[PDB]
């Protein structure tokens, strides 16, 4: 009985909850078009999600490619090898540190602000005369959330890489007198475009489709209680940030093994 | 077609409560008609399920003609644009302050101008009194003022079926003396058929044209206020006056009582 | 459908003045109040406040380039449509 | 001390508008005062300044001998075990049922047993009828029945000041019916001082000691039912009955006429 | 005028929210003490700030501590020193990695579902009925909300680290073959309980401290609208993790330097 | 201040049955309630509700190992505190 059924109980709950989300999304993209009605809303919600999110991934950029910079030149200048430096900056970062924590700092900030606002609006009875209006609110609210996420991952992506390789080329060649042409010059026959920047580029888009849906529907099937939101911002964090890290470990194996 | 909104046999269910047994009321076209009952009967379960908010189990309720749970998505957001809803607690936009409040949904389905529609908007705000409130945001409004600015959003297009729900309560006998004369003299000028679900029993009976009481299960009586008025005589003329026994006043269906009191 | 044309001397209208259709209207505002003296609203069904709002604006156009306006032939459906919005005798001369 | 809340020359602001000009009101010691008045006059603000989460500008508040302004943040709190409060919108927990709900002010006052808190609270959920409804969350109440829990725990501690803040308002009149008499019947027998805002002009004035009727910027009059009618001829009876000029009836203090209607 | 007036109108309201800020923590931890009605309530927040953020840090503590070994062990296999890999997964985690990587996912989870939640209490009024019942809400819900927080970040940290080590010695020993010995004999003279080690419990108390402020602030003094506490939700993230990154430089040139 | 004893065959009650002070009585709730006839309750000022409850639970355990329990000398207090709680004939006998 208890062992048996409860585990058959609680798992069929989850067959319903993955049937949710998909004919939410269903119902938000494949729509009767709208192409000056939505397009003001689309400017508000690419401004919401991603500009205020640059600050937190330039500041964040420089820092993990510093600190590639320094505990790399460390263990590598007693064999004479601090030439090479720019082989372990700029690959750690456009293989696996790009992708990854540009999508973690993303279920961050974006992930929580949406499903926080989604949800409090559901509780504040602000989906429910929406609704009552003739206005469908997965074609409102959701549709430029979901078109604004999956534009803003991919460019804060590039932002992430390119201030984190120069993060490394600042205590590189400037601080630890590294040379301005041996350094470069080692970094550049060791990217090729096909394996390491085109491969980044696939990573991001699947990172985003991936944050934006549980960021989306984690703040729409929400209980509108006090600990209802607090439960759903945590819920949206983990599930959609474990996602990263086993889409990562799928796609790692794949596209560089 | 003869009368808007037709219930043949509504069924519903709370999960394991009981509401709506064998209902079956009509809305006619361009006429007040009220709706009463006790408190927790479904009263506001009885406009959602209009609207399609939410769905019955037995019945189908025919909206001029076609049914609402027989209805697609794309479907019936185009069939509601002809029916709009004030809502109990006000429930306005609160990023959004009144006059772009009212200026909401004639936004979105009518073309008209921009000194239009705020010549159109700035009327609506002095039908029900609330105008040089245009600038306020709606967290600096009373709650008495919050419902007379969700008044006009439901007026401001002037659909073909409007639903209101408890519009009188919390307002002095000054401002519900115009808001009891603004519903009647909207059907009586633009055709507006009106559903008025109130607990003020002189105000709505003297103005709508079928009334209905709710009991129970069901239904208990129905027609023109002064028909209804003590004609009907075991049920009726306790709810309108009374505080004593008769099938069910008040006291929600509890279970034992001393197993309650007594550990 | 609304359908308008003056008399020659008096805007005569017909139709109804609704919100879905008005645009016809408002663009040729400016032809058809110079030389009005009345406002003939003999055939028009009915007025709602997409088409009461247009009355205030159609008639202060004609009031300036032109003779004072009056109205005819009312269906006490645009005055009580007027005391309820508690209109002046500015806007609409009863 | 002889009355228990006195207000000596309050004032209130705010921002730019001026309400409270000068007012001046008491509250005796165990007898239920009305405050009546337009809507958007701040009866509510009037309630939230005796509590102290808003503070005045010209004035004392005494609640029984003691200044609320003047009051630090630790003595606020042992004073606030004397005064509870009933919010007009229901405003109870909403990650807690009925039953855990009634019995949380009393379970941080009170050292009552197990079985004595569970005794008392299924009473208080029979005065207002609200028992068997002790399990549901309060979200499927039907927020009529969100008063009904929200007055129960207005009245769960039975301290020495209890504010309602509208409490008849969306009830039928059977339930309206013993509504008003708990009321009545908690100062006839525990002596507790009540404080009745409401806008039911023949429910409220029927049952209080010593009523008060506000007008733009102060009192208008006071006087028990029947001093207070029909004695005070030119403002009052104009707000009991009628819907003609007077001083302000309602209307907030809009701007200029046409500019608005005309761009 | 303009230019002179609004910098002096918008910087002097900075400092109300500074002071508001310190007002609010004032009244919330020196108090009148209780014993037996906080204690119940501390493990509850205990489980949700804590418990909860337990699997986010598991799984992220043992890619970046995988991608150091991957990454780390390629760049240094040409001169044959693969058996100095240890001196470079278990000191960037020590060090840096360690207390900051952590406090970024700290400030995502748990500033995000403490400001979400006191937010929505606010709007939901369930701040003003709970202080209209003689509980002082900066006594019931802030104060066992930062004791929790503080606590639960120091211990977040020492699970980020031990699975970080852990997992570069997965693909330095066992993955790569880099010998068993040789491995762990030069990892443990290269860390040192006072440079290394206590140095990281030192950090992470600050960040903790730091975090849960900030975390509570902007979910306490929010404005109660839709977009109020999703703007209270992104000034969240950002601010309490550009003072993670902020006070790091300072305390990395103090500690290290 | 509750202060109570019984005068050998009736349970005399003095004081009022607040919420404040009533732990004293109800930890003796044993051997007050067997052996009594009637509960004077003569010079007590006033009940609350958490002194009302009780008197729910000291006629019940004096119902069943002693003598069916009267009642005495009530104020008309205890009386509309027990219509409006709508309690029946069983759990208070009038
Ligand atoms: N999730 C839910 N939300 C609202 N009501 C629910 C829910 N689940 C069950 N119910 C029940 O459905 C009924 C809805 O009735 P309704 O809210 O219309 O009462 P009402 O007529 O509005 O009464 P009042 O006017 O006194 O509020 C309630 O009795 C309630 O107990
Ligand atoms: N932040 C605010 N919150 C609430 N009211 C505000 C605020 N700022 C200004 N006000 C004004 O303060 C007044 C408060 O009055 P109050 O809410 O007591 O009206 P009321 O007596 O409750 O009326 P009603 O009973 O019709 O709701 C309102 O007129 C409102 O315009």
């Amino acid at each position: 009985l208890n062992a048996l059924a409860s585990l058959g109980h609680k798992g069929i709950k989850t067959l319903r909850t993955f049937g949710r989300a998909g004919l939410m999304l269903f119902n938000a993209l494949v729509g009767k078009p709208e192409f000056r009605k939505h397009a003001p809303l689309l400017v508000r919600q690419l401004y919401n999600v991603g500009v205020l999110s640059m600050l937190i991934i330039v500041v964040s950029g420089v820092f993990i490619g510093m600190v590639l910079g320094l505990q790399g030149y460390l263990v590598l200048t007693t064999y004479s090898a601090e030439t090479s430096l720019g082989m372990l900056v700029a690959l750690s970062l456009l293989r696996e540190l790009g992708p990854v924590v540009a999508a973690l700092l993303f279920a961050g900030r974006a992930g929580s602000a949406l499903t926080a606002e989604i949800g409090l609006m559901r509780a504040t009875e602000q989906l429910s005369s929406m609704e009552m209006m003739a206005v469908d609110p997965l074609r409102r609210v959701i549709s430029p959330r979901f078109w604004a996420g999956v534009i803003s991952l991919p460019l804060l992506t590039v932002i992430f890489v390119a201030v984190g390789i120069w993060g490394g080329s600042l205590v590189g060649v400037s601080w630890k007198g590294i040379d301005s042409g041996f350094f470069w010059s080692a970094m550049q026959n060791a990217v090729d475009w096909r394996m390491d920047l085109v491969n980044c580029l696939i990573k991001s888009v699947v990172f985003a489709i991936t944050v934006t849906w549980i960021s989306l529907f984690n703040g729409y099937d929400a209980i509108p209680t006090s600990a209802g939101i607090s439960r759903a911002t945590t819920r949206t964090v983990v599930h959609s940030s474990l996602a990263v890290l086993g889409l990562d470990f799928v796609l790692t194996a794949l596209m560089f093994g | 077609v003869a009368n808007l909104v037709d219930m043949r046999d509504v069924s519903f269910t709370r999960g394991n409560r009981c509401i709506f047994d064998n209902i079956s009321l009509t809305v006619p076209r361009g006429k007040i008609t009220a709706i009463m009952g006790p408190s927790g009967i479904g009263k506001t379960t009885l406009l959602r399920l209009i609207g399609g908010q939410i769905a019955p189990d037995h019945g189908e309720i025919l909206f001029d003609g076609e049914n609402i749970p027989a209805m697609s998505r794309s479907r019936l957001y185009t069939v509601r644009k002809r029916m709009s809803m004030l809502f109990q607690s006000g429930a306005l936009f609160t990023d959004m302050n009144v006059f772009d409040n009212v200026a909401y949904p004639l936004r979105e389905h009518t073309q008209l101008p921009a000194p239009l529609l705020h010549s159109t908007v700035m009327m609506k705000l002095e039908a029900v009194g609330l105008r040089g409130a245009a600038k306020l945001m709606p967290s600096e409004l009373s709650g008495g003022m919050a419902r007379r600015a969700a008044l006009a959003r439901a007026i401001a297009l002037e659909p073909d079926l409007i639903m209101f729900d408890q519009p009188f309560v919390g307002q002095d006998p000054i401002t519900m003396g115009v808001l009891v004369k603004l519903i009647s003299e909207l059907n009586s000028a633009l055709g507006v058929t009106c559903v008025v679900v109130s607990h003020d029993v002189p105000e709505v009976l003297s103005i709508a044209d079928h009334a209905w009481i709710l009991a129970d299960k069901k239904i208990v009586a129905h027609g023109s206020a002064q028909a209804l008025q003590a004609n009907p005589d075991p049920r009726v003329r306790q709810f309108l006056d009374g505080i004593a026994d008769g099938p069910v006043p008040f006291r929600y269906p509890a279970g034992d009582y001393h197993a309650d009191l007594l550990p | 459908s609304l359908s308008w044309m003056q008399t020659g001397d008096t805007l005569a209208l017909s139709g109804e003045l609704d919100q879905d259709v008005l645009l016809p209207l408002w663009e040729m505002r400016e032809e058809a109040v110079k030389g009005i003296t009345c406002i003939d609203l003999s055939r028009v069904s009915r007025v709602d406040t997409g088409g009461l709002a247009l009355l205030l604006h159609l008639i202060d156009l004609a009031k300036k380039q032109g003779n004072n306006v009056t109205l005819q032939g009312v269906n006490d459906k645009v005055y009580t449509l007027a005391k309820l919005y508690n209109l002046p005798a500015d806007v609409l001369p009863r």
